[PDB]
């Protein structure tokens, strides 16, 4: 499933598409996980080691 | 009433003209948030 | 009403005006009824904590040891349950009532003395005054810091907490009686209503307006959102040390240190 | 004009002066300068 | 005729991009089926702005407010002032006048009135240390956000002035195709008519989660008192992790309510940038469809920026149709030759626009 | 068309306002343009 | 004559005087300040009609291509 | 009297630099935060001591001349900055000094050395101290 078809297939709806190769931009804020899902991920600093000099 | 108003008008375009113009013969020959920190006190 | 003075204390009803039972105490600092009015319990200079029950007569049990330094304050929840001791030893211990026995459950450590201790009506915050002049404010439940209240010259002698709980108002030696909001840690407005030190301040029960003592004798009447002085009321010769309101608002306390108490009833 | 600036340094409050021994003093020759129990108490 | 969109999603972008093409559009079912059908004061006040910086615009609201026919005109700007109303804060009006301000005849001087913070909108630093450097990037030399007074809510009472001399043709095409190393991290923790001890403790709670690191690590302390701290007692974090080898910034914000914690906040929003790391490969998500208007609009030649699969989502998605339907350009994404991440590339062809209505 | 001469000024509460501030500044100060006895 | 009832005014409201006398809030005293001013102005003892022209100014003071068109009800 | 006494301590018998560029220069280098707290040494005229009453929360002026210090008052007397400000009397290194964050001031030539090592001395001594010294030294 190439994403690059399925974002220019208007038939298919977004959430349709994310889930098959796997709201609204006013929000300029993106969407996160709760907080203590997000404080658990990262006890540690791992994972992003490469990103940070 | 209009008379003032323009005498207004055409102080304020000489005035913008000059300054201007001390710019253009200034040039032929840091910091942009610097003002927040006074601002911050009152 | 009760009154603790050093070695007595004693339970006067307002129409008698008379006291119906005495009782043996210490140089107790703060008083307190427990729920019903069925026990009084006080707090000791020596840092003693006094339990009497006004029906048997007698104490019921003293934990000498419960605190080692001056008891300045006590405070009880709404249902009774937890007590709170804010004391001279810069710790906060928290009692709970077993079946009636007193029992320690924790101490907070705190790096200055709790001069007062005031639990809110809803007991969602507890507040602590500290010689600081630093006011912190834990919730009650989880015993967390919350917010902070700075700026007064001299350490909080008084807090109070309104009905709806948003509002705090801090009395201190600096004079200056200052209104700050809970949901921020803002203050609204500071008053400078006594010259000398406001020693207790209180909010009449179901009513923004506040009540202020001080050592100049004087007892006003001040209302929140105005800010300014609704009533100025003068009967005591020497400083008044302590004001308490009733549950229905209609009447206040006041005690001197004339050895004169007082009742000024609403009308 | 000494004396009328002898007399500015006693106007103000925010003074303070050192002799030759160290010591913190005001002005007028005084040495300048809460307690839980007073405070409450 | 006029080419169609339904409901208020994107209201902002639809047009804007309608005025950068110049193609008028229609905007139809904005809430039909809600009890209070059609545009918000907001969304009105939004075009109002868009009257004010350009000229010979025209724009149709229906009898009812739920359809909307835009026909945009040239940017001219010129100095003004907006009155935000308090349903949204001044980022609300603010970011989308960075799409049209490089491409105007005359510079912008816009002077913002309201509340200045939220949390479902872009905050004041968002927009001065998250956004205009990515301007900078794209060829924007000059742009500024000034802090005239802080608002924070309900009250409000904020002031910002957004200035922006450079007046470009069009940015510059972007070539951007590595993961750029973060040097530091940086970031403002503000706080409005409080004791300056809640802006300390924000910044604790930062610390806390990010002393892990290996970098630098400088937080300011923003305290606002006084006449210039608004109406309303507030405060909040932003915390930007900056890349100097190519200029490039990741940035999370927040603010705080009653009854929050100062080091909470502090520990979410430090909890809440590195996420947008993880997630992102060149520019983060918040970033991302300021980057991807702009190479739309660069000229006629293929720019390339390196995207991170988290980033490709509902959001990516709808931008890029909307772009389609008013500038018919398609984003191509191709995979990276390396193994250890699975980025993508974006490839975009330029229009060739170019800034018509400046003085030459 | 443009007007020969200075335009005859009016004394709105605004200038009134101004005035007075002056008037109260010098005499917070005793700061007074008055003749004295040689 | 004026100076007199100003004195007496200002008296009134304790604007003058000695403050630390032995044997009225601040909020109180700015609000005496702007009556006392607006009330011993008599040009803007009350002046005759017409000598002030400020709701001429006024008005005069209160006194682009395209637009929106609202036709929402 | 309290004059008597004053004269005694002090009889009440310094070049200063003009170009305020380098003191622009010597305030950023501090670059002092408003929390940060400031020692002020030598302040003569006061035009260095109000800068640092600008960019610092409190300002403490330790003069050698009595007059000196005297019309630095005066420049200050009834100003927002007045209750910021403190001066005292007597040279530094005679009496313990109130603990500062940064050091700013006109440090004298003859005890600018001994001034130095005062601070490395001093517990808790300033992060960052900018001063003007002979070139040569």
């Amino acid at each position: 499933w190439n994403i690059g078809k399925l974002i220019y297939m208007d038939n298919i709806s977004p959430e349709e598409c994310i889930r098959r190769w796997r709201v609204d931009l006013e929000k300029f804020v993106p969407y996160f996980d709760t907080f203590e899902k997000l404080a658990k991920k990262w006890k540690s600093v791992d994972a992003i080691k490469e990103r940070f000099l | 009433f209009e008379a003032r108003q323009r005498i207004e008008e055409k102080n304020k375009e000489s005035s913008d003209y000059h300054a201007k113009m001390a710019h253009i013969v200034n040039t032929i020959n840091k910091n942009k948030y610097e003002r927040e920190r006074k601002l911050r006190g009152g | 009403l009760a009154t603790a003075s050093n070695g007595s204390l004693k339970i006067w009803n307002i129409k008698t005006h008379k006291c119906i039972r005495t009782f043996e105490c210490g140089y107790a600092l703060t008083c307190k009824f427990l729920p019903g009015g069925l026990l009084v319990i006080l707090g000791t200079r020596n840092g003693e904590l006094q339990l009497f029950d006004l029906a048997s007569s007698s104490l019921l049990d003293t934990i000498e040891d419960a605190h080692d330094a001056a008891i300045w304050s006590l405070d009880l929840t709404s249902d009774g349950k937890r007590l709170v001791t804010g004391s001279a030893d810069k710790t906060v211990k928290f009692w709970d009532f077993k079946v009636l026995k007193l029992h320690h459950d924790t101490t907070l450590e705190l790096t200055d003395d709790i001069l007062c201790v005031r639990v809110s009506p809803d007991d969602r915050y507890l507040a602590i005054s500290l010689l600081d002049n630093t006011v912190k404010v834990f919730f009650l439940d989880s015993m967390k810091f919350y917010l902070s209240l700075y700026g007064h010259k001299l350490p909080v002698l008084s807090i109070d907490i309104s009905f709806d709980s948003k509002m705090i108002i801090t009395s201190s030696a600096d004079k200056n009686i200052k209104i700050w909001g809970l949901d921020f840690g803002d203050c609204h407005k500071s008053l400078f209503a006594h010259q000398d030190s406001i020693m207790n301040v209180k909010f009449l029960p179901q009513s923004h307006n506040f009540f202020s003592c001080s050592k100049d004798a004087v007892v006003k009447y001040w209302d929140g959102e105005k800010f300014e002085c609704i009533q100025k009321l003068y009967a005591h010769q020497s400083e008044v040390w302590a004001l308490a309101v009733a549950t229905d608002g209609g009447f206040v306390v006041s005690s001197s240190h004339d050895h004169s108490i007082r009742i000024w009833e609403e009308t | 004009k000494r004396n009328d600036v002898v007399d500015t340094l006693s106007k103000a409050k925010n003074i303070t002066v050192i002799n030759q021994k160290g010591e913190k003093k005001d002005v007028s020759g005084k040495t300048k300068k809460p307690d839980s129990t007073n405070i409450k108490l | 005729k006029y080419t169609t969109f339904q409901g208020s999603q994107n209201f902002r972008l639809r047009i804007v991009l309608a005025t950068l093409s110049g193609k008028p559009i229609k905007i139809e079912k904005i809430r039909s089926g809600d009890l209070n059908p059609g545009l918000k004061d907001y969304e009105v006040s939004f075009l109002r702005l868009i009257e004010s910086v350009t000229n010979g615009s025209v724009i149709e609201i229906s009898y009812t407010g739920t359809t909307v026919i835009y026909r945009p005109g040239i940017i001219v700007g010129g100095a003004s002032t907006h009155i935000c109303p308090s349903s949204k804060p001044v980022g609300y009006f603010v970011e989308p006048m960075l799409y049209l301000a490089p491409f105007s005849k005359k510079k912008f001087s816009i002077l913002f009135k309201g509340i200045t913070a939220s949390h479902n909108d872009a905050g004041i630093e968002a927009i001065k240390w998250g956004l205009m450097p990515v301007m900078e990037k794209f060829g924007v030399r000059e742009c500024a956000l000034h802090t005239l007074k802080r608002g924070s809510p309900p009250l409000g009472g904020g002031e910002v002035h957004l200035v922006v001399d450079s007046l470009i043709a069009q940015p510059i095409t972007m070539h951007e195709i590595d993961r750029p190393i973060i040097s530091s991290i940086t970031g403002v923790a503000y706080s409005t008519r409080v004791s300056p001890s809640l802006v300390n403790r924000m910044i604790d709670g930062a610390k806390k989660v990010l002393k892990n690191l290996q970098c630098e690590v400088n937080i300011t302390a923003d305290v606002w008192r006084g006449e210039n701290s608004g109406k309303s007692p507030g405060w909040g974090i932003t915390l930007v992790a900056q890349s100097k080898q190519k200029g490039w910034s990741y940035f999370a914000e927040d603010i705080g309510d009653a009854g929050s914690i100062p080091e909470e906040l502090g520990e979410k929003v430090a909890c809440q940038l590195l996420e947008e790391i993880s997630k992102s490969a060149a520019v983060g998500r918040n970033q991302l469809p300021l980057a991807i208007v702009y190479m739309v609009i660069g000229k006629e030649d293929i720019g390339r920026l390196r995207i991170n699969k988290e980033q490709i989502d509902e959001r990516f998605i709808i931008l890029l149709r909307d772009i389609k339907k008013i500038f018919n350009t398609e984003v191509f994404l191709k995979p990276v030759d390396e193994a250890d991440n699975e980025d993508m590339i974006a490839t975009i062809k330029g229009i060739g626009f170019t800034n018509t209505s400046k003085k030459i | 068309f443009d007007r020969t001469a200075k335009p005859v000024p009016v004394i709105t509460s605004e200038v009134t306002e101004s005035l007075e501030d002056m008037i109260r500044r010098r005499i917070q100060d005793s700061n007074f343009d008055d003749l004295q006895r040689r | 004559s004026q100076l007199k009832n100003l004195k007496a005014a200002l008296k009134a409201r304790g604007l003058t005087g000695q403050t630390n006398v032995k044997s009225y809030d601040r909020e109180e005293k700015k609000k005496a300040i702007a009556e006392i001013r607006e009330e011993f102005n008599p040009f803007e003892a009350v002046g005759k009609p017409g000598i002030s022209k400020q709701i001429g100014e006024e008005q005069r003071k209160r006194a682009k291509r395209g637009g929106v068109i609202d036709k929402r009800f | 009297s309290a004059e008597k006494h004053l004269s005694s301590v002090f009889k009440f018998n310094q070049h200063i630099l003009k170009n305020p560029l380098v003191a622009q220069g010597i305030v950023d280098k501090a670059q002092i935060r408003p929390s940060d707290v400031v020692l002020e040494v030598g302040p003569g005229t006061g035009n260095l001591t109000v800068r640092i009453l600008e960019q610092a929360k409190n300002v403490v002026a330790v003069e050698m001349d009595p007059r000196m210090a005297a019309e630095l008052t005066k420049r200050v007397r009834g100003t927002p900055v007045e209750k910021k400000l403190e001066i005292m009397l007597g040279d530094f290194m005679k009496t313990e000094l109130p603990y500062f964050d940064i050091c700013i001031s006109n440090t004298p030539y003859q005890i600018s050395s001994p001034l130095v090592f005062k601070l490395i001395n001093q517990p808790r001594p300033p992060r960052v101290s900018i001063l003007m010294f002979q070139r040569e030294f």
